[PDB]
């Protein structure tokens, strides 16, 4: 696209500069450009891609929730008719969010996932696929909500099967995958008991493997375990 | 306090 | 432009929704659309315009400073040559910032200022003109830095002359004007003594007029006075 | 602590 004339290494350099300047839309465009060069991504590069789009979609999700809440309060009894503006603007934001999710899912499909052979890359990409279908599910209403949910579930499940066979229980990618899949169960799939069971089992198996870790790896794993504990404290 | 995903 | 088909009242409604969702780029586009309808702005509408663009340019100024600092550290002795990427990306951000300032200045020139007869609107717009020339001055280097500085100064001075004749010393617009003109002296015009004198004189004349104010007006004025005091504490 | 403009 518009990044077609820039060197891959320059795109990566600029992505890091954009991160430092908190220019996440720029960061995402640079990383998209790097992906479209056709070479596989390193661990560092995968994390840049993820950070960039997470921040972009994060802003859109937060706006959407504000506007959806205003829209819902307009559709109470006793509320004054104010015209189509709230719905129109919520739809605009919603459309832009769906466009970002579609862009990420397109990159994963062309051709990050099919080229990803090592467990660390394949699980990372399949987790991302789950996450961006989950974001689409948060705003879906019509007759595709069920198919979107099933696409999220299927991506997460495949990632879980690989992570269980190929990674230690303390691996941060495995832990983050399990955390997000539990959020899927709780908030999207209406399965709070499944969410709780997964979070507990994940926490306990990591706890029993901590003894194998260096001081630095210990810190990385226990950070994510703390997020599992926070959810469990809220859910139970 | 709300549900959190990985950060 | 793209907002040409939307009603003026709808644009204003959506600007307020965008503010609640912290979507300031959207907010700015809606308010630009409202301005281009050709009618004068109310006090509330003027403040929406100002909030929207202040937040947009605020983000760009903050990014520019990050990147400028990295660029300067690259041009020290002992630093490793890393190629043109830092300069290129700083220039991109700089260009986008100049484009936003140019958009605001264009709206003021076509035709907000010439239609503004009451002191409260005319001072508000002339202050804005000063502010956006000051933002351009922060990034100017070449042979137009001096002309940009003189355009800022001239706008601020005209606003000050009107505010002194037509508004009480406690008026928040008058106080904010004086605060920003003092920042101009200190940071742009290399005149710290002029900055200090203006801040002190402004503070003291407001202090002596507070007795005339209601509880709510008192709170509005003393908030801005506190910012004058903060600067003075730093500068002296 | 740095110079502030009106907020
Ligand atoms: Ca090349
Ligand atoms: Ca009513
Ligand atoms: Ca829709
Ligand atoms: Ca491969
Ligand atoms: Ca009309
Ligand atoms: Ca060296
Ligand atoms: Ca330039
Ligand atoms: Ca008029
Ligand atoms: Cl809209
Ligand atoms: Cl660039």
């Amino acid at each position: 696209g518009a990044m077609g004339s820039m060197e891959r290494a320059s795109l990566i350099q600029k992505a890091k500069l954009a991160e430092q300047a908190e220019r996440y839309e720029d960061m995402a465009a640079f990383m998209k450009g790097a992906v479209e060069k056709g070479e596989e991504l390193s661990c560092e590069e995968r994390n840049l891609l993820s950070v960039a789009y997470k921040n972009v979609v994060g802003g859109q999700r937060a706006a959407w929730r504000v506007l959806s809440s205003i829209e819902q309060k307009s559709n109470e009894e006793g509320s004054e008719e104010k015209g189509p503006e709230v719905r129109e603007y919520r739809e605009k934001v919603e459309t832009e969010l769906q466009g970002v999710c579609d862009t990420v899912l397109g990159l994963l499909d062309s051709h990050l996932i099919k080229e990803a052979g090592d467990a660390e890359s394949r699980v990372f990409y399949l987790k991302m696929k789950g996450d961006y279908y989950r974001y689409l599910a948060e705003v879906a209403t019509g007759d595709d909500k069920k198919r979107i949910i099933d696409s999220a579930r299927s991506a997460y499940q495949e990632a879980m099967d690989i992570s269980k066979k190929e990674m230690p229980p303390t691996n941060p990618i495995r832990l983050g995958l399990a955390l997000n899949f539990s959020v899927f169960h709780y908030e999207i799939a209406n399965s709070p008991e499944e969410a709780i069971s997964l979070a507990k089992t994940t926490f306990d198996e990591a706890m029993a493997d901590l003894h194998t870790l260096s001081e630095d790896s210990y810190k990385d794993s226990t950070l994510i375990m703390q997020l599992l504990r926070d959810n469990l404290t809220l859910w139970t | 306090a709300r549900t959190v995903s990985v950060s």
